[PDB]
């Protein structure tokens, strides 16, 4: 069954390498999460790209792409 | 006779150009603390030829509705001229004495930047059109600076013959009295065949492009033996001229490899920055050490001799 | 005729190389003009390219002019014909013919 | 705390600016990382010459899975169903009956290997340390089907491994 | 007795991170020195 | 003439073998054990296998990381691209069947659903040595080949 | 020291039994490296290890030449290596199979199989469990 959980929901957050990484995290009460919304900080960053690259070259949005440490398993989930 | 000495030149610059794609991957793979082919043949000896057999064989693609004439003629043009530009080499006599060698080999390799002209036409894309205008806008940029840079060094020498080049370099190398030109020039050649740091390209298929590679790689090499003769000329002994022909050998091959060395070691220039470091910094230097070797033999008397 | 015969071999071999390239076996048996959007920078390239190619040509025979008796005549124009390559690179810089933004 | 990585500003002596017209025109900064690239050139390399040396690993390793028995022979599963129930990825099917003495034994116990994750659940749900992750790791086959394990090919590889799993257990058993 | 990983009594030694990248070669004085140096001999 | 033919199929299996050029498809974490193999300690490259290759200039495509829905059609258009002779190895659970996400609405179970598949590493992900034996595992199956054989008995 | 270096290169020469057995371990192995031998198990693959060498190159096998009726003196795999040795080679313990013998279990196998995907020998799976629903059998005789 696993350890059930008591019901409520928490916004928890840590400082991993590429930013802030979070999880809000729904429980029903059960031994299942009722909802898990993954937050990774690589999603803000890419919607960021356009902001960023403007009146810059081509060349410059793969130097911005590596600065911004983008890894699309968070960013898609 | 005379066909097998060009037998003699065409052949070692193939198998040349075929151990040279061995020797960088190994150097590179030491610089990367790993060790590069050595499994195919020992110390990977066999590698070149089991890549060269696996491209023939490979099924060869087409852009299908393409110029294909000029498909089939990019790498022809690549192929003949790379091969062209070794006749005229003193190493230290050449197969062809040409009174005007160093002309000759500027003239070849203005022909060559047609090659990609060509095959950007013959791929049938807009995008590769695009990419292959930028190559040549790139190389007739160093185009210009390589011309100069090599006019600058012949008003020490005093003629177009390579061979006066040795001539000139008997009591000392050229390197010393133009280490600020021979700096430029280096620099040139490495954006001149699309080198790292300057191989914005990277930034065909089986045999076709096989050809398309050897004729890279054989200018670089070529490009590396005009460096050595143009400012680090070897002491020719008429009656001892393998003497010659070992020294120069090891000048070339060392000057190849720091071709490996430096892409290495080093990022990669935006296309713009390649551009402004041609035209913002070489052009205008080149132009002031151009005057400055002009005057210099007339202000000190050191004209060199016609003959 | 050893030039030439040198010349022939050279692109001789590399379209025999092509040919063979294209026609060795396979072993199946189954069946098988506007205005590009580029821009106009490129062109002015191409253009400042040959104009500068054109004064190189120019220079060319520097290294026979040095051996002349009229040296005075010869430096004053060597040097003029430099010059001039320099002004003509300076109103291209100077103009943001160079700028690729 | 902090720090500045880049708050700096750069001395405009003859001498400050002299040295860095210096690295501009000598390149004396780039002639430097050619030195660093050159010295990597005579370090030995970290290659090892594999199939011949093979990568270091631990006891806890966790490979292909096999099905343990007792020193008597006796199959460990009772098919209690706890590893099926765990498996994050429902990696394992089960079906059991009474044996032919009574035993409370599988008739089925597949594990797709494509759906497995090698999260190494199944070894600590199993109360009775029946179904384990091996040592081997070179087991990739030519085809699809191969990787869809039933109970005969799990049993062969527990009797095929048994001598380094055990030996993996004896050094880890104490950690868990 | 309990045994589990520990540290060695006493701690382990100090572990350098700070950067260092050593200060190497002559002025730019020094080497325009002997670039010009070089030209004025091969002038010469 | 069995005898020529015989070692002529030697030749080319030996040279196709011993030269084989990858296109990675880095689609998820499988592709990082993929880096792990091009790095100093395995070095790829030794046996051949250079780091990276253009689609059409590659011999074999691993498809390393799960394939989506969204990304199959592009994946297949890469390989419609690779000249022949063309392998592919499906590194991982993900791309085997599936993996941890079979079950999910946006995920192809399997890429062989979408290319032929010669080699099948598992793992979650293979460890980079376990790659390396599935290339290696490649290579033997090449050296079995017989294709001019079967031509002259046609 | 270039004369110990080359004075060492030519050891191998004979740490090898001679210029036959070192070019045959140069052509198999690509690596001339001479060790302690450790053991051999009874496939014929031998066990070397050298203490001086950097963690991961201390270890190596040297493959049989045939190994179940395989020819193995070019086709080297990595699953030839038997369960008692792989703990060894892979460095998950510190002592040999010569040294640390392991249990011996009835049921374990005497002879080692290596990676037989592709061969005759490879598995194919299929449903363990028997028919579940019995379908009725009309009768042999004719009445209707
Ligand atoms: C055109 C002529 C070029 C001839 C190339 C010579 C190829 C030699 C060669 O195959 O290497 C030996 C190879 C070495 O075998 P190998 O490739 O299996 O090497 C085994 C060793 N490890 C495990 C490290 C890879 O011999 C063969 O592979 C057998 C086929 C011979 C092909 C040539 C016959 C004609
Ligand atoms: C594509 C390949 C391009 C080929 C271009 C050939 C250009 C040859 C010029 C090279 C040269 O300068 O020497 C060759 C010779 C002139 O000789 P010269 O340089 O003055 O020195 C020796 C004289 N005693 O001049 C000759 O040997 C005469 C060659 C005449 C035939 C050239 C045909 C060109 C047609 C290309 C299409
Ligand atoms: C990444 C950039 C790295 C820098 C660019 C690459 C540098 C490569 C430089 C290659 C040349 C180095 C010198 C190679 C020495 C070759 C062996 C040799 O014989 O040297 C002889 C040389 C003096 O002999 P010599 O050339 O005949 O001098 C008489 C003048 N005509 O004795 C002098 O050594
Ligand atoms: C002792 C002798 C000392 C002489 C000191 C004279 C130095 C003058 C340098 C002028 C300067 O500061 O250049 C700055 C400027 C580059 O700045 P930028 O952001 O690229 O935009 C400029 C647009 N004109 O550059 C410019 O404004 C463009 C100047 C024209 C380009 C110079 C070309 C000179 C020709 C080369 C050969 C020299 C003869
Ligand atoms: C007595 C009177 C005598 C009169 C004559 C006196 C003349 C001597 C004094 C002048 C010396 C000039 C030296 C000429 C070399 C070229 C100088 C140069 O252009 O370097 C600067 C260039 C651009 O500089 P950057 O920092 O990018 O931007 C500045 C613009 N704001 O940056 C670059 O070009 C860097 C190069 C990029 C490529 C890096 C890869 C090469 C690194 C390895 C180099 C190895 C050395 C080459 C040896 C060749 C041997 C043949
Ligand atoms: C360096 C020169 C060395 C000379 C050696 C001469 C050896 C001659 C034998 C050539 C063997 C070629 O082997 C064959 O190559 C072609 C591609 O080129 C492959 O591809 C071919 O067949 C496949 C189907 O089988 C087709 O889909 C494909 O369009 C076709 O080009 C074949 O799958 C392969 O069987
Ligand atoms: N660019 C890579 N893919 N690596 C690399 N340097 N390959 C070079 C392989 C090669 C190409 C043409 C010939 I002719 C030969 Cl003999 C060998
Ligand atoms: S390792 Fe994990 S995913 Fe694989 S069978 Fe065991 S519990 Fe299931
Ligand atoms: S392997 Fe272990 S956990 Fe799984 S059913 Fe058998 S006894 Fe239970
Ligand atoms: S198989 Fe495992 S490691 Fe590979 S992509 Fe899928 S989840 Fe990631």
């Amino acid at each position: 069954e696993g350890y059930q959980v008591p019901p409520g929901a928490t916004y928890t957050a840590i400082e991993a390498p590429k930013g802030e990484f979070g999880v809000y995290l729904v429980s029903d009460g059960s031994s299942r999460p009722y909802r898990c919304k993954i937050k990774a900080p690589g999603f803000a960053h890419l919607a960021g790209l356009d902001k960023m690259s403007k009146g810059h070259m081509l060349a410059d949005v793969v130097a911005i792409i590596g600065t911004q440490d983008i890894v699309f398993g968070e960013v898609d989930r | 006779m005379f066909m097998i000495n060009i037998l003699m030149l065409i052949i070692p610059i193939l198998l040349a150009v075929a151990f040279l794609t061995l020797v960088e991957r190994k150097v590179l793979g030491y610089m990367q603390l790993r060790k590069g082919p050595n499994v195919v043949g020992p110390y990977g000896l066999l590698q070149p030829i089991a890549d060269a057999i696996k491209l023939f064989i490979k099924e060869p693609l087409r852009p299908a509705t393409s110029s294909a004439s000029m498909f089939i003629l990019a790498p022809i043009m690549a192929l003949g001229l790379a091969l062209t530009m070794w006749i005229p080499l003193p190493m230290p006599y050449p197969l062809i004495n040409m009174n005007l060698g160093v002309l000759f080999m500027l003239a070849m390799s203005s022909l060559a930047v047609y090659s990609i002209l060509w095959s950007g036409w013959a791929s049938n894309s807009k995008y590769a059109l695009i990419g292959a205008l930028r190559a040549v806008a790139q190389t007739i940029s160093y185009e210009v600076t390589l011309a100069i840079i090599l006019l600058s060094v012949l008003l020490m020498s005093g003629s177009f013959t390579l061979s006066t080049l040795i001539t000139t370099q008997e009591q000392m190398w050229l390197i010393l009295p133009a280490w600020p030109l021979a700096m430029m020039w280096f620099i040139s050649t490495l954006a001149e065949t699309n080198r790292a740091p300057f191989d914005l390209t990277e930034g065909y298929a089986a045999g076709p492009f096989a050809l398309f590679f050897m004729a890279e790689y054989a200018n670089i090499i070529m490009m590396n033996i005009f460096t050595a003769i143009l400012f680090l000329g070897t002491s020719h002994n008429p009656h001892m001229p393998e003497l010659y022909t070992i020294n120069f050998t090891i000048k070339s091959l060392l000057l190849t490899m720091s071709f490996l060395w430096i892409r290495a070691s080093y990022p990669r220039f935006r296309y713009d920055q390649l551009m402004h470091l041609l035209w913002k910094n070489f052009l205008p230097l080149t132009l002031a050490l151009c005057m400055w070797h002009v005057s210099l033999p007339i202000l000190t008397s050191g004209i060199p001799p016609q003959t | 005729m050893n030039l030439m015969l040198a010349l022939l071999t050279n692109f001789t071999l590399a379209t025999l190389l092509v040919i063979i390239a294209f026609w060795l076996p396979q072993l199946n048996v189954y069946s098988e003009s506007a205005r590009l959007p580029f821009s106009m920078k490129f062109f002015l390239v191409a253009i400042t390219f040959l104009l500068f190619d054109l004064e190189i040509a120019l220079l060319l025979p520097l290294p026979w002019a040095s051996q002349t008796a009229n040296l005075n005549t010869m430096l004053t124009m060597a040097l003029f014909l430099i010059i001039l390559l320099a002004v003509s690179l300076a109103y291209e810089w100077t103009q943001k013919g160079l700028e690729w933004t | 705390t902090y720090k500045y990585v880049n708050l700096r500003e750069p001395s405009m002596d003859m001498k400050s600016v002299t040295d860095r017209a210096a690295q501009t025109l000598l390149w004396t900064e780039l002639i430097r990382g050619l030195g660093m690239t050159l010295s990597y050139l005579f370090r030995e390399p970290a290659t090892i010459n594999y199939p011949f040396e093979k990568g270091p690993l631990s006891p806890r390793f966790r490979g292909e899975h096999a099905l343990r028995r007792y020193p008597s022979g006796e199959e460990r599963c009772i098919a209690c169903k706890l590893c099926e129930a765990v498996c994050p990825a429902q990696a394992i099917t089960i079906e059991a009956e009474p044996r032919a003495d009574g035993s409370r034994r599988t008739t089925r116990y597949d594990i797709d290997m494509t759906k497995c994750i090698y999260c190494g659940f199944c070894q600590e749900a199993c109360p009775v340390d029946a179904i384990v992750e091996g040592p081997n790791f070179e087991f990739s086959t030519e085809t699809h089907e191969e990787l869809l394990y039933n109970k005969e090919k799990l049993l062969n590889n527990g009797d095929k491994w048994e001598a380094e799993i055990a030996a993996n257990i004896q050094a880890d058993y104490l950690y868990r | 007795k309990v045994k589990q990983d520990m540290p060695p009594v006493g701690g382990y030694g100090p572990i350098d991170y700070k950067r260092n990248l050593p200060r190497r070669g002559l002025s730019g004085y020094s080497m325009f020195a002997v670039g010009i140096g070089a030209l004025l001999f091969g002038y010469w | 003439g069995e005898y020529v033919v015989a070692k002529l199929d030697d030749l080319i299996n030996w040279a196709r073998r011993s030269s084989l050029w990858p296109m990675t498809f880095g689609l998820a974490c499988c592709a990082v054990e993929m880096m792990h193999m091009a790095a100093p300690r395995y070095d790829m490259d030794r046996f051949g296998v250079v780091f990276r290759a253009s689609p059409r200039q590659s011999d074999v495509m691993i498809v390393a990381g799960t394939l989506t829905n969204k990304m199959a059609p592009a994946l297949r258009k890469v390989y419609d691209q690779m000249p022949e002779p063309r392998y592919v190895v499906s590194m991982g659970s993900c791309a085997n069947g599936g993996g941890y996400y079979h079950y999910s609405y946006s995920v192809v179970r399997g890429c062989d659903r979408i290319v032929p598949v010669d080699i099948y590493v598992p793992g979650c992900p293979p460890t980079a040595e376990a790659l390396l034996y599935g290339i290696l595992q490649l290579q033997k199956k090449i050296k079995r080949e017989k294709r001019l054989r079967i031509w002259y008995r046609r | 020291e270039l004369l110990q270096v080359l004075k060492r290169g030519l050891q191998q020469v004979s740490g090898h039994g001679g210029l036959r057995g070192y070019l045959r371990v140069l052509f198999r192995a690509n690596d001339v490296r001479v060790g302690t031998l450790v053991g051999e198990d009874k496939y014929g693959n031998k066990y070397y290890e050298d203490n001086k060498q950097f963690f991961g190159r201390h270890r190596w096998v040297i493959y049989t030449t045939e190994m179940n009726g395989k020819n193995t003196f070019w086709d080297v795999d990595g699953s030839m290596v038997p369960p008692e040795w792989h703990r060894w080679l892979h460095c998950m313990t510190d002592d040999p199979p010569t040294v640390k013998p392991p249990t011996a279990r009835k049921f374990i196998w005497t002879n080692h199989k290596f990676n037989l995907s592709g061969t005759p020998q490879q598995y194919v799976p299929y449903s363990t469990t028997r028919k579940k629903i019995q379908e009725w059998v009309p009768p042999s005789t004719p009445y209707k």
